[PDB]
């Protein structure tokens, strides 16, 4: 065959890798979920899990803040949750996370928050591959008025832009984080992503155990 | 840079909650107490290195590090 | 393109490799680059760096089979809203192994082709320019590039071949364009120079595991700062205008004793402190330049990743590098350089038998990974390095190294005492 | 910014036995007249996982101090092996100079020691009971780390604002 | 015993880079706890110094004046005498 | 162990838990080896078109700058015969492979009077199963291949000597050749093609999944991005 019709047909074999990409994650949204939804119900029969496992992970070290440790020991829960065989709107590729926090008394509520995440791709236009997401509405500590981007009184300040830079390192910075604000979002959000979801369950078990350790080294 | 921050910056606060509760910090401090470790440490290294090679190892071990906090007028 | 009243690379290098012995090198440049300007301008400024402009150049010299020197270099033109313009040479790093040997130091090497780049009319890296980001759909015919996918490119192929009955297209060349695809630029030749290095142990580095080696020189702390220091020495009285700048500075050392090792140096106006300082008393943003893998430029990131840069003093920056020994500088590190105007006129335009122009960042780094990924703990390393670099350059661009005869005799007739002598 | 300073130390009798003495030239300066005490002393480390373990060889008290260049010479008594872990003497360990004036430690020279025997089947087969006359001490007499310490050198023209 | 005496500063890949800047070839793995035993003690002598004056000073946040002015204690060294 | 009892109602729930995690993993293999089967008719598909093109691989391995480390510039004649690659994932074979394991086909379209005309196939391997305390290293079994005749002074099948200088460095040179990966098992450092590993994962995890990808980075307009893409 003559390469000016041989190429249009390897085209649609990049677009067929693609649309295997979205059925063989189908699949793992349909045979993984009576696993997933085993693990979940060992999770809400245990008390208290998530402010036990997520301080000791080797990745952890790259995105929770001293200051923060505070706030996220009061997470009760953390499940992930998939959409795209209930919706239309979502690809299985796509995907959300759910926390719920009991908090601190005159401080910061108690609070129930979902965050969804989408990965983007090259499709047509050859845009660097990345994962992003959708700011959600989250309830500031009141401890945090000095970096809580809201109320910053002037963003241009040698204090101001510090304090600003500072707050959308936060936990509640990586809530509104959206994957792109180059340099004026929390860094390396999308890897927290995948931190609560995925990058978290090979260890936390060692993990829970560890805490549970009395033996020393 | 060597060190990964956040996990020093909290344990710059738990070894300092003992001598003073709800004490602070400027994010400048928490960042030179990490440079003054990559520093001293760097420099303590170079240290453990010769007196390994001064043993006619190759391989550090526990005594060495300790011997270099010796040789630093130990503190 | 090879004008015959105008100097080959090969009539500048020939003339310090020793007499009727000959060599083989590599040379190699990135195509003329977009970039923001190397240092930050002060708000109080009339000035605006209205445009500034950077590439990469490589360097290797092979003796008997093998290589013996390796030099990497990066070159910047800033163009002004109306103070004309300036070019600036940094050096990133060099490297030996002791493997061959030959009448000529690497000092002679690295002042010939500092010579070679100072002989380049700046107007070679302005007449067209690589910018940034890209359109590559908003006029007709559209453009394959990494804008479309595999998909989409493949489909544009198989579009081209159907539609227009190649691949190929005249009309993209054409300047509504160009006019988007190409910056372009225009400057005088003769124009305000300088020259910047940094001096510390990890720039003695190209030839991995090397140092290995019992016959190769290494030089570190204040031997490595001196013998840089005469290299713009011996360009201070030879290669520029005697009203220029030339400056030094040393971490944690105090300013006299700085002054106390420019006594070795023949030039008058050797001053302590740097070409980049603008300001007595001044906070680092406006003083420290911002190149690329430099500890310096690095630290003024960290002090924005902290964000206390509108606020940090420049001597409180150079008593963190001489306290902070995770920057790794060893004893004696130096920051140097010069400016002003070299003593003739610029005029190259460097031909293909000068230097290879490869037509990628990927294909450019693929020529250096070649000798500077190899194993120097052995001969054979530096035997690989050339026979691997060799195949290359006939099984991917149909091309030779260059070779050329040295000229230099152990005799002179101005000077005290020749150059090729036991020092060599 | 001292008054007091260190101009350097050389090693006079190495390698040697461990039970050889530890013979030092060491040369000083003073810019000007000091009031009170400057004492030497020197030290070996007994093990690297305790402070208990150190042994003084020798110490020197000298008041008042002699201004400009000035030279003092050692031959400090060996360390006693039976106060020392079996285990760690046939290695690896430290010596010190302390140099302190009115109490307060203005510098500290260390240098490492390797103690192997001379004797090539002691080098293969350590045993239990150690054959202290065949242990080689090796002084690393071309790399002092030289910390240095900033103190008051009058308390009447300086006031230090937080004296331990 | 408990899980914050647990609570690490630096990871056995960040030791090793440490290391590796020292120019080290080689390590026993027993240095990997070492090493944060020996930082346990840096930090808690910079700490009880710094915290002194920042207390002193009237301040709950402590300054990077405050610990510079604390890294007075470990001295500088120097591989010579000149 | 044995320090602690696990007896209460959440110490129960923690130690399922601790069980679910291996099958959650177990499913994560049920879905890999899907994901396997699916792309494996669609790598059919897509090398069809492939086996029409001109010059397609040699691009891909001109546009590779990783693999043109891996391979020295004098086996480059000989590479610029390869007409197909393919690359296969084991596991869909049989049981007796992971979903790690994977085998490497080329044609060689061969040069006359030097390099015979060849298909070859090499079967790879991960090892450090679950529960193991081997190390979790890549490795292959050995597998024939015709060398160029004008080699057989650097060819270790046909050098008449390993041991003297001469020999270590004829069986050295020998070993850094294209012909030497193909001998390569993944057990001997220091003996056998450096970085045969890091090769045999380039193919794998980037060559050939990614070919129209760096087919596409040749593809220009352009006299300054010929080719490069980031």
């Amino acid at each position: 065959n003559e390469h000016a019709k041989a190429f249009l047909g390897l085209a649609k074999c990049e677009e067929e890798v693609d649309a295997i990409e979205r059925e063989v994650e189908l699949y793992r949204l349909n045979k993984m979920k009576p696993v997933y939804e085993k693990r979940d119900a060992y999770i809400d029969e245990i008390a208290e899990f998530w402010k036990i496992v997520l301080s000791q992970h080797v990745s952890f070290a790259n995105y929770i803040r001293a200051s923060d440790f505070k706030y996220i020991d009061t997470i009760d829960k953390i499940k992930v949750e998939w959409l795209a065989l209930e919706s239309e709107m979502y690809d299985t590729r796509d995907f959300s996370i759910t926390f719920h926090f009991h908090g601190i008394e005159g401080d910061f509520k108690e609070q129930q928050v979902t965050k969804v995440f989408q990965i983007k791709k090259g499709k047509d236009d050859q845009e660097d591959g990345i994962l992003t997401s959708e700011p959600v509405p989250i309830e500031w500590p009141q401890s945090y008025d000095s970096i809580n981007p809201d109320l910053i009184k002037d963003k241009r300040s040698p204090e101001g832009k510090k304090k600003y830079r500072q707050g959308m390192k936060t936990i509640f910075g990586w809530f509104r984080w959206t994957g792109l604000k180059p340099g004026k979002e929390f860094p390396h959000g999308d890897s927290l992503a995948s931190l609560f979801s995925e990058e978290i369950y090979p260890f936390c078990v060692k993990y829970y155990a560890e805490a549970q350790r009395d033996l020393e080294d | 840079l060597l060190i990964r921050k956040l996990p020093f910056q909290r344990l710059v606060r738990e070894i300092a909650q003992d001598f003073k509760t709800d004490l602070r910090f400027q994010s400048s401090a928490v960042m030179a107490l990490q440079e003054a470790s990559e520093a001293y440490l760097v420099g303590l290294f170079e240290d453990t290195n010769l007196c390994a090679i001064h043993a006619k190892r190759v391989t550090i071990m526990p005594k060495d590090i300790q011997l270099a906090r010796r040789i630093r007028g130990e503190r | 393109g090879m004008d015959p009243n105008s100097m080959s690379l090969n009539d500048f290098l020939s003339s310090v490799l020793p007499v009727s012995e000959q060599f083989e090198y590599l040379s190699l440049q990135s195509i003329p680059l977009e970039t923001h300007a190397v240092v930050t301008p002060n708000k109080d400024d009339k000035r605006v760096p209205k445009s500034t402009i950077k590439t990469q150049h490589f360097f290797s010299l092979f003796h008997q089979g093998k290589v013996f020197f390796s030099l990497e270099v990066y070159v910047y033109v800033t163009l002004w809203d109306e103070a004309d313009a300036e070019r600036l040479i940094f050096v990133s790093k060099a490297d030996t192994n002791g493997y061959c040997n030959t009448r000529v130091s690497v000092r002679d090497i690295t002042k010939i082709i500092l010579e070679f780049i100072l002989s380049i009319d700046p107007n070679y890296y302005l007449q067209k320019v690589k910018p940034a980001i890209r359109s590559y759909k908003k006029i007709s015919p559209e453009l394959i590039s990494a804008a479309s996918t595999p998909a989409r490119t493949l489909r544009i192929l198989a579009r081209r071949l159907k539609q227009s009955g190649s691949t190929v297209l005249k009309e993209i060349e054409s300047p509504r364009f160009q006019q988007d695809l190409y910056l372009s630029f225009t400057c005088p030749r003769e124009i305000l120079t300088k020259i910047c290095l940094f001096t510390r142990p990890a720039s003695q580095y190209l030839f991995p595991d090397s140092s290995k080696n019992s016959k190769k020189h290494i030089l570190n702390g204040e031997e490595l700062m001196k013998w840089w220091g005469f290299i713009l020495d011996r360009l201070l009285i030879e290669c520029f205008q005697n009203d220029t700048q030339a400056k030094l500075r040393i971490p944690g050392e105090d300013p006299a004793r700085v002054r106390s090792y420019l006594r070795g140096m023949k030039y008058p106006l050797w001053q302590v402190g740097d070409i980049f300082t603008s300001k007595e008393n001044s906070l680092a943003v406006y003083n420290i330049p911002l190149f690329p893998d430099d500890p310096k430029a690095r630290f003024i990131h960290q002090l924005a990743e902290e964000d206390r840069l509108l606020k940090v003093s420049l001597s409180s920056f150079w008593i963190e590098l001489q306290e902070r020994q995770e920057f790794k500088l060893s004893v004696t590190s130096s920051v140097m350089g010069i400016s002003g105007y070299s003593l003739a006129t610029p005029s190259l335009f460097p031909s293909s038998a000068d230097v290879i122009v490869p037509k990628s960042r990927k294909q450019f780094r693929a020529i250096k990974k070649y000798i500077t990924g190899e194993e120097y703990d052995t001969e054979e390393g530096a035997i690989e390095a050339f026979t691997n670099i060799r195949d290359f350059l006939l099984l991917r661009m149909a091309t030779n190294l260059q070779s050329l005869t040295g000229k230099r005799e152990h005799r002179e007739r101005n000077q005290p005492v020749p150059a090729s002598n036991i020092n060599t | 910014s001292s008054i007091v300073s260190l101009l350097g130390i050389k090693v006079l009798n190495n390698p040697a036995k461990f039970t050889d003495p530890y013979e030092f030239e060491i040369t000083f300066e003073c810019l000007e007249s000091l009031k009170h005490d400057l004492e030497w002393k020197l030290t070996y480390v007994g093990s690297s996982r305790s402070l208990d373990h150190d042994q003084e060889l020798d110490s020197i008290l000298v008041g008042p101090v002699p201004v400009g260049v000035n030279k003092f010479v050692f031959s400090a008594d060996p360390p006693s092996a039976e106060l020392i872990p079996a285990s760690e003497l046939v290695s690896v360990t430290v010596i010190l100079l302390s140099c302190s004036y009115d109490g307060r430690e203005f510098v500290r020279v260390g240098y490492y020691v390797n103690n192997e025997y001379d004797e090539e089947e002691l080098r293969e087969n350590p045993p239990a009971k150690v054959q202290v006359d065949h242990i080689v001490r090796n002084i690393l007499a071309e790399k002092p780390r030289v910390t240095r310490f900033n103190i008051v050198w009058d308390n009447e023209n300086e006031g230090d604002l937080y004296p331990p | 015993k408990v899980l914050r005496d647990n609570i690490q500063g630096i990871t056995k890949p960040a030791i090793r880079r440490l290391a590796r800047r020292g120019g080290v070839k080689r390590i026993s793995g027993l240095i990997y706890e070492e090493t944060r035993g020996v930082l346990k003690v840096f930090l808690e002598n910079v700490i009880r110094d710094a915290v002194t004056y920042t207390e002193h000073a009237k301040r709950k946040t402590v300054t990077a004046m405050d610990v510079v002015y604390a890294l007075k204690r470990q001295g500088r060294t120097l591989y010579g005498f000149g």
